[PDB]
């Protein structure tokens, strides 16, 4: 048995040295006697060595005293749609020095604002992971040929994140205290919250009582909508997926049953936008 | 395409320290309600007539350890996350570590709790000649 999360995608036929790999299973086979792993002399480590790790699959189903839900009802969503905002990712493909497995490219989110990012991703080293640029592709197919001149105009994620706390404070400041990302089959746009979000307790802004929204890496402070200038982490967001309230077919076909002034023009946004709009239509309309 | 790495067991405890502030108190907390500790980890076959030295080139456990494989105890390797560290670099990935049998269910916890004495190589508290 084993999960898809961290999965290894160089295409290194052999595994790591015991003191490399970063579990049993990376172990290579060479290693491997009576149950264990056995340290084989003459055997030695490889010292450069760059293996792109996915982060297609987190769970978070963790139950820790103190940390808030990140998933939440829908009842619970219901109270807080001022806090709702569609997010949808469209992703690149990993290519050359590493394959299987999606980095996100265009993030687009029920604002209107699509934000790009350069192709970057989690490559473990034998000194550490590097956060890096990573070759990438655009998925092949006339239905994604939108994202081609993508592949150049990306932004650094240092970069992305922040203009995604400013973006999400400037639109909640007066509306709530926090955010709800309303989702559409969730596991991409979860793993693209590794790059911009933080989790932790339930904590006070820096300047104000109000609950901690943004998370500073320049500080390690904290702070709320108002007062969240130049923070680059979205912290303890919540979210919840629209696909898990029974539907059956793709998003805009559900979406369509409801609304036509949301014209389908095939980009992150437009995708952000119409599954905010068909949640606000399942629980709000008639 | 690819090579898995990891067990469905460790998924939540990864996830969950993966995108926290402090990866370190997550894991502590995680634990605190309940939560099973990191397993599939590289524990080695040895000799057990080593050194007892904490940090090692090549397994050195004495009769009252288990040897591992390091980055494999380390929860910044097996988060895929920043060390917190200067530089960013890793202390125990390419090196082997030895830990104390009655530690050795949870080794990612031992080594994020416990700390090296810079004189004489052993843990402090389980194995240090100083104090
Ligand atoms: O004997 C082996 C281990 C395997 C591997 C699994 C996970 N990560 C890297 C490599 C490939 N060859
Ligand atoms: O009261 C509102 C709702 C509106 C909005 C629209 C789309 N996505 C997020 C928010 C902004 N102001
Ligand atoms: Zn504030
Ligand atoms: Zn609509
Ligand atoms: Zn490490
Ligand atoms: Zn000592």
């Amino acid at each position: 048995n084993v999960t898809g999360l961290f999965k290894d995608c160089s295409k290194v036929i052999t595994g790591l040295h015991p003191t490399q790999a970063p579990t049993h299973l990376s172990v290579d086979t060479k290693f491997k006697t009576e149950g264990l792993c056995v340290d084989i002399p003459g055997i030695p480590k490889d010292m450069t060595y760059r293996r792109l790790i996915s982060m297609m699959g987190f769970k978070m189903n963790y139950q820790v005293n103190g940390y808030p839900n990140m998933f939440i009802t829908r009842e619970e969503a219901i109270r807080h749609v001022r806090a709702w905002i569609g997010f949808d990712v469209e992703g690149c493909h990993a290519t050359r020095e590493a394959v299987g497995t999606n980095l996100p490219l265009q993030l687009g989110f029920s604002t209107g604002v699509n934000l790009v990012a350069v192709p970057t991703g989690y490559v473990d080293t034998p000194n550490n992971t590097d956060f890096s640029r990573v070759s990438a592709k655009p998925p092949p197919g006339d239905q994604f040929k939108h994202l081609i001149p993508l592949m150049y105009k990306g932004l650094p994620w240092n970069v992305v994140r922040i203009k995604i706390v400013q973006m999400l404070s400037d639109t909640l400041k007066n509306l709530s205290d926090r955010v709800v990302f309303v989702l559409w089959a969730h596991g991409f746009e979860l793993t693209s919250m590794k790059y911009f979000v933080k989790i932790g307790p339930e904590r006070t802004c820096c300047l104000c009582d109000r609950r901690a929204t943004c998370f500073s890496t320049a500080s390690d402070t904290y702070a709320c909508w108002h007062h969240s200038i130049g923070f680059d982490y979205v912290y303890n967001p919540f979210m919840i997926d629209v696909q898990q309230w029974g539907f059956t077919g793709n998003l805009q076909s559900n979406h369509d049953l409801y609304c036509q002034v949301h014209g389908n023009a095939h980009v992150a946004s437009c995708d952000a936008i119409m599954t905010r709009c068909l949640a606000v239509h399942e629980c709000f309309v008639k | 395409a690819g090579n898995a790495t990891e067990v469905p067991a460790n998924s939540t405890v990864l996830s969950f320290c993966a995108f926290a502030v402090d990866a370190a108190k997550a894991y502590k907390d995680y634990l605190a309600s309940g939560g099973q500790p990191i397993t599939n980890c590289v524990k080695m076959l040895c000799t057990h007539t080593g050194t007892g030295q904490a940090i090692t080139v090549t397994p050195e456990a004495n009769m009252d350890q288990e040897s591992f494989g390091g980055a494999s105890c380390c929860l910044y390797c097996r988060c895929h996350i920043d060390h917190p560290n200067p530089k960013g670099f890793c202390d125990l990935k390419g090196k082997y570590v030895q830990i104390p049998t009655t530690c050795a269910n949870d080794p990612v916890g031992f080594t994020l709790k416990n700390t090296v004495c810079t004189v004489c190589g052993m843990w402090k508290g389980y194995g240090c000649s100083c104090d």
